[PDB]
């Protein structure tokens, strides 16, 4: 989960 | 702001974090 | 809806102002  | 993949709970936590007071919606393709 | 590009893939916070009022 979070950023790319 | 940056390139965010969002789960689906983590989402709505996330959209918080950008609406403030401002009402929000979590339409997903049921 | 959004959430098919988010629970799978990125967005942008900027679409998240989009699915606000």
């Amino acid at each position: 989960v979070y950023y790319r | 702001f940056v390139n965010q993949h969002l789960c689906g709970s983590h989402l709505v936590e996330a959209l918080y974090l950008v609406c403030g007071e401002r009402g929000f919606f979590y339409t997903p393709k049921a | 809806g959004i959430v098919e590009q988010c629970c799978a893939s990125v967005c942008s916070l900027y679409q998240l102002e989009n699915y606000c009022n």
